[PDB]
C-alpha cells in the first residue's frame, strides 16, 4: 500500500533513493535482513532505510 | 541492496 517517510534520507549511490520527510511512497520489497527497502516515489526507485518509513496514516 | 548499514534515525 502507501507509506510515508518519517525522516529525510539523502541518496548515497549503490542504488539508493533520496526521500523527504512527509513524502509518500510504495514499498516493493526488502533486502535479506529487512534493514533496506525498495521504494518507489514520483522521483523513481531505490533503496531507503526500512526504519525511516511507516504506513501513511498510522 | 547496499551491503553497508542504513543510517540510524536522526
Amino acid at each position: 500500500n502507501l507509506f510515508v517517510a518519517l525522516y529525510d534520507f539523502v541518496a548515497s549511490g549503490d542504488n539508493t533513493l533520496s526521500i523527504t520527510k512527509g513524502e509518500k511512497l510504495r514499498v516493493l520489497g526488502y533486502n535479506h535482513n529487512g534493514e533496506w527497502c525498495e521504494a518507489q516515489t514520483k522521483n523513481g526507485q531505490g533503496w531507503v532505510p526500512s526504519n525511516y518509513i511507516t504506513p501513511v496514516n498510522s | 541492496a547496499p551491503s553497508y548499514s542504513p543510517p540510524p534515525p536522526p
